[PDB]
């Protein structure tokens, strides 16, 4: 299969700061990396499609980047609503695999 | 409401209820083996074919689908778009709204009570009326085809046209695709019309359909799905083909949304919704669930047949087996890339890895403990790898370990890492000279041939006497010979010491007299055939010096002398006209040389002398002489029932195997002798004759009275 | 107005079978495939299979082929995730994802908690 | 050996009201018509 | 290790029944490695056998000696006869009635 | 393929006045009747 490793396990952030998450893959994937936000006691919600392009509904604060084996998720203005777990999903080949999860806790 | 991609109703009469909401049936429709009143006015279009078989109680098709208008027949059932077979109690095809059948033909068979067959003008409903099949129904002479309307010419007759005893066959005027009563439809429309010449008021669209509109070609951001509608890009990204191990989504190609990329195309990486043109033979990547595929038998290697790239690891452990070199080469001969490692352990039957021909890349996703990508161990008969100076190879990552391979010369694996590209990557114990090359004879002497004498089936060949390096060594010889069409012949083509795949071996001893040199006489050979011959020496050393030498000869190519060719094969003759006879044949079985030309002969045969004597006004029979549904029932049964789990004249034909004889007596028997010569037929003589008898065409109007 | 409603929480003894419903609404149920995701703990999100609501075919994860079984109900607009011979490791929260494609999972169901108790 | 319409008559007789199951063209003709098959093989073509 | 097993109707079975190292005449051979953990002993699982059938099994050791001592030893096991458990019989064949 | 009385008619025609030679029952029927044989094979059943 293909494994996704998200670099920061936990990120202690205060509201108003700018943070950037990372998610690296074993095999080379041109795009096909999709980000998901999951707050506590909820279901994960899609944030970024295909590494870069966004979704109608999510705020302009979120932004994705990267190509190949390195990918980036950047919350430009962290707010009190954005605190929760984050995931990256691989979709180039089968099976679909997720990341280990990056917890964005309060500092 | 679209229903699909295939409706198969059978057994239960009440299972027919699945059509309560369907207005369009995407795919085929099966109403089989059915044993009350069910009406479905919703259904109007069926994309593929419609099949009915052994439905008891149904009297007319109008009882079920009265509004069925178009059977597009995108995919056909044995080239048929509608099959009504063995329908009991059925009296008429009540599809009085059927207007257009786009593709296939019709097969209506074995309906003992079916009427109104000739009352339907199928020439205005479908196109290929010639390929229809209406046999075995109720005979029109024993029915009573009565109408309660219009009419036209059917075959050579002109008679009324009706579907049933209450409804006629509806037709459009000559001015037009029309509505219920004389108003032409839209050009992109088909069948009937809820409103005249409107796109959004069509019972069925010709060409394609999208958003309630009959469109000729799909809108720019839509693609062809099935054969009647257009879907967007996100729809075919949600479709999934029939479940298999290598089952994936649908592809978008040429503005069409198909199940798999067509022939000569492969799926693009990452962007797996489009097909990229592969120029060569596109690969057949084989993915197996088990991490390391172990090849412990020829039956186990069968799953690797036709694979180009192997996503996994190869573990070769072939102790016993049959004829293996030619067998694995059928399965694994096409493998080119191995994603993991390759381990040849305990493969005693393998004398060479040549069965892995096109293997030109070994990666190294997973490597054995110690970072090894190529690992051989305990191969008591592996004389050589598949690494000769012709093949290419590249191990991207990993090391190579060689141990307990006695017949493998250690110099052969040093030559491997040159092409492999791992010269200084291994350790000092990975390649050791102690247990490898123990019984191998690397540097060997050269046996020189002395004379060769060739006939049509015997070859005498002698080589020089060979004094062994030691005085005490007992010396013997072995002759390896086999029929080789051309010269690319390697010495390794068998398996173990039992591989009788190719080389025929004869052990000839050194002659007692020292003045005569060792030779061998080969008997029973094909004339004009190139044979590959080489001699190997059997040096049984009394002093087991591990400085093994041995003697081996060069591959000598010897072709036997030509002979009389074989008779031509399968002589057939016919007469397309009087005074002319066409004859065709096949080349001989054993040409025994290069074919030059054919010699055909034709001799006039006399008319029967017994024919002239008898008085034929008394005999009743006068002698005359000449010139020159089950298969569908098997297909229907194999698909429905699925079980639960005179002087001679002589001419020469220069090139072809066909000729035409001219100037002949009409309606006269001829003997046709055909010979086959070769390049050496000037001295040897041409072959024998495979003869046939043929009579010409009768002279028309020549056997009548020529006067008053 | 797209929404996916899954079944209620379940608690069953080991060795028994169970299935999880997931009804779709606010969208054409036959136009979108349905994914299934397992979340044993907050760290591991495991995709376990997709079903195509159009044709009814499926594609599973190899680690869940002999364990899971995904079915669909076109008329009821409901998918089902069957799980046999349940063990303590399968005690997880399973999610229903659709309104996307075989690549992304746009919308997710609220989740179904499965607990395997001694 | 059973073949053709003679075959489907025995198939409807064996299954009866049970029906026929449905869900590589070496079918029943290449099994019960080309070669002799017993009624146990026929019954496996029915429904559950 | 190497496991030699074959279906033997009765006991008069010799170890030599093939030819060369390719004689697949009789014995089915499976190479199982010594397990890494020293507490577990080497074994083999045979799959796809006929119910109620006596099988002749014996194991031979593959000792690759680094020091080629011509005092060759090796290890070989006794011919063990093992019959599988009975199962549901097959259907009767060719039922004819008059 | 030639068989039976149809076969011996062609045999007498090929040999004609030459006759038939005579001097393990896989005979001519298992050669020219079971399988297709050409007239060259038939002529070898004649006399010298
Ligand atoms: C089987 O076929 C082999 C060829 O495939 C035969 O080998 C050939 O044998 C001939 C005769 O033994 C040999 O000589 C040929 O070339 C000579 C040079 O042109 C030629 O001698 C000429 O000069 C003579 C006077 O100087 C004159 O008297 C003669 O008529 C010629 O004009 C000789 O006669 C013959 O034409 C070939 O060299 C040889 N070929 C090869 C490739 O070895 C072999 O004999 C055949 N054996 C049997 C048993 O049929
Ligand atoms: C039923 O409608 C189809 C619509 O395609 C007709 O198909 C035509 O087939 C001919 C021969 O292949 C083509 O040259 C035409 O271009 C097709 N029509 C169109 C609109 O493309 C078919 O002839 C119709 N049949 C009847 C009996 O009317
Ligand atoms: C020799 O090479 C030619 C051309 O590649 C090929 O047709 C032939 O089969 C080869 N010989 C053998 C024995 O495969
Ligand atoms: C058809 O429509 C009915 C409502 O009349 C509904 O109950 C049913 O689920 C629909 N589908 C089928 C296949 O009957
Ligand atoms: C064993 O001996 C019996 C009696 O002689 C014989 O029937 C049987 O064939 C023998 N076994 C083998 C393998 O030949």
């Amino acid at each position: 299969d293909i494994v996704l490793t998200q670099s920061p396990a936990t990120l202690s952030v205060t509201p108003g700061d700018s943070v950037s998450l990372s998610c690296r893959a074993s095999q080379t994937i041109s795009n096909n990396l999709h980000w998901y936000q999951q707050k506590s006691h909820e279901s994960p919600r899609l944030l970024i499609k295909y590494a870069s392009q966004s979704i109608s509904g999510i705020p302009s604060r979120f932004s994705g980047s990267g190509s190949g084996t390195d990918f980036t998720l950047s919350i430009n203005s962290v707010e009190t609503e954005d605190f929760g777990m984050y995931f990256c999903q691989q979709s180039n080949s089968w099976p679909r695999t997720f990341g280990a999860g990056t917890k964005l806790e309060l500092k | 409401e679209i229903c699909g991609p295939g409706i198969d109703i059978r057994n239960d009469y009440q299972q027919l209820k699945r059509l309560e909401n369907c207005t369009v049936i995407e795919g085929y429709l099966h109403i089989l083996l059915i044993s009350r009143s069910y009406r479905f006015p919703k259904l109007t279009v069926i994309t593929e074919y419609l099949l009915l078989f052994r439905v008891a109680g149904l009297e007319s098709l109008g009882d079920l689908f009265p509004n069925l208008t178009v059977i597009r027949g995108w995919k056909l059932f044995y080239n048929y778009a509608l099959v009504i077979f063995e329908m009991t109690n059925l009296k008429d095809i009540g599809l009085y709204n059927l207007r257009n059948i786009t593709r296939g033909a019709i097969r209506i068979e074995k309906n003992a009570d079916l009427c109104y067959l000739s009352t339907v003008d199928w020439s205005l409903i479908l196109d290929a009326v010639s390929n229809n099949y209406i046999v075995g129904n109720k005979p029109p002479k024993e029915c009573g085809d009565l109408c309660p309307c219009e009419k036209t010419t059917i075959n050579n007759e002109y008679n009324y046209r009706c579907w049933t005893t209450n409804r006629c066959q509806k037709m459009c005027p000559s001015t037009c695709a029309c509505t219920e009563n004389n108003e032409c439809c839209h050009p992109e429309c088909l069948g009937s019309c809820s409103a005249p010449d409107n796109d959004t008021a069509c019972v069925a669209c010709r060409h394609y359909y999208y958003a309630g509109v009959c469109v000729p070609a799909c809108p720019p951001n839509t693609y062809r799905f099935e054969g009647w509608r257009c879907v967007d890009r996100d729809f075919c990204a949600n479709i999934l083909s029939a479940e298999s191990s290598d089952s994936e989504g649908f592809v978008i190609h040429d503005g069409e949304c198909m199940q798999e990329c067509p022939s000569g195309f492969i799926r693009n990486g990452s962007q797996s919704m489009y097909c990229i043109p592969c120029e060569g033979p596109c690969p057949k990547v084989c993915e197996e669930e088990k991490k390391t595929k172990t090849i412990d038998s020829v039956t186990s290697a069968q799953m690797l047949q036709g694979c180009t790239i192997f996503k996994g690891n190869l573990l070769i452990n072939i102790r016993r087996g049959n004829n293996i070199a030619s067998e694995l080469e059928n399965f694994m001969g096409l493998i080119e890339v191995v994603t993991g490692y390759v381990k040849i352990r305990h493969s005693h039957a393998l004398v060479s890895l040549s069965f892995l021909k096109n293997l030109r890349l070994i990666l190294g996703e997973e490597q054995l403990e110690g970072n090894y990508s190529f690992y051989v161990l305990d191969n008591q008969n592996l004389q050589q790898l598949w690494d000769w100076d012709h093949r290419n190879l590249t191990i991207k990552a990993g090391k190579m370990y060689f141990a307990f391979n006695p017949k493998l010369c250690v110099s052969e694996i040093y030559r491997m890492e040159e092409v492999t590209g791992t010269k200084g990557r291994q350790s000092k114990g990975d390649i050791n000279t102690r247990n490898n090359g123990e019984r191998a004879s690397c540097e060997s002497d050269v046996l020189h041939f002395t004379s060769t004498t060739t006939s049509k089936n015997r070859i005498i060949i002698t080589w020089h006497r060979y004094r062994p390096p030691d005085y005490r060594d007992l010396i013997s010889f072995t002759v390896y010979y086999k029929e080789a069409p051309f010269k690319n012949v390697t010495e390794y083509d068998g398996q173990d010491a039992c591989g009788s795949n190719s080389w025929n071996m004869v052990d000839v001893d050194l002659p007692p007299n020292k003045d005569v040199e060792p030779g061998i006489l080969l008997h029973g050979l094909k004339p004009w055939t190139q044979y590959a011959v080489y001699v190997k020496a059997v040096t049984l050393t009394m002093v087991e010096n591990d400085h093994i030498r041995g003697a081996k000869s060069e591959i000598l190519y010897i072709r036997t002398n030509a002979s009389v060719p074989s008779i031509p094969l399968d002589v057939l003759s016919a007469s397309n006209s009087s005074s002319q006879l066409i004859v065709k044949w096949n080349p001989p079985s054993l040409p025994n040389g290069n074919l030059s030309y054919y010699i055909v002969r034709w001799q006039r045969q006399p008319q029967d002398g017994y024919l002239y004597r008898h008085n034929y006004c008394s005999k009743d029979k006068i002698p005359i002489r000449k010139y020159a549904r089950k298969v569908f029932e098997n297909f229907l049964h194999n698909s429905i029932f699925v079980p639960r789990p005179y002087p001679f004249f002589e001419s020469r034909v220069d090139n072809k195997e066909r000729t035409v004889i001219s100037n002949l007596r009409p309606f006269t028997l001829y003997r046709i002798d055909i010979h086959s010569c070769n390049h050496e037929a000037e001295k040897l003589g041409c072959s024998a004759s495979n003869f046939v008898f043929a009579r010409t065409m009768p002279a028309e109007g020549a056997d009548d009275i020529p006067g008053p | 107005q797209v929404q996916l409603q899954q079944s209620g929480p379940d608690v069953v003894r080991p060795g028994v079978s169970v299935k999880i419903s997931c009804k779709g609404s606010g969208y054409t149920f036959t136009d979108y495939a349905i994914h299934w995701v397992k979340q044993s703990h907050a760290k591991s999100l495991e995709w376990i299979g997709v079903i195509s609501t159009y044709n009814g075919n499926t594609k599973y994860n190899q680690k869940f082929k002999g364990k899971a079984a995904i079915t669909v109900d076109k008329s009821s607009s409901t998918a089902y995730l069957e799980l046999a011979r349940l063990t303590s490791e399968d005690s997880a929260i399973y999610y229903c994802a659709s309104y996307g494609d075989l690549y992304v999972m746009d919308y997710w169901g609220q989740g179904t908690s499965v607990t395997v108790s001694s | 050996t059973l073949c053709g319409a003679e075959l489907v008559d025995a198939l409807q007789f064996v299954c009866g009201d049970r029906g026929f199951y449905f869900n590589p063209q070496t079918g029943i003709v290449d099994e019960c018509c080309f070669r002799s098959c017993d009624l146990r093989r026929l019954e496996m073509y029915c429904a559950p």
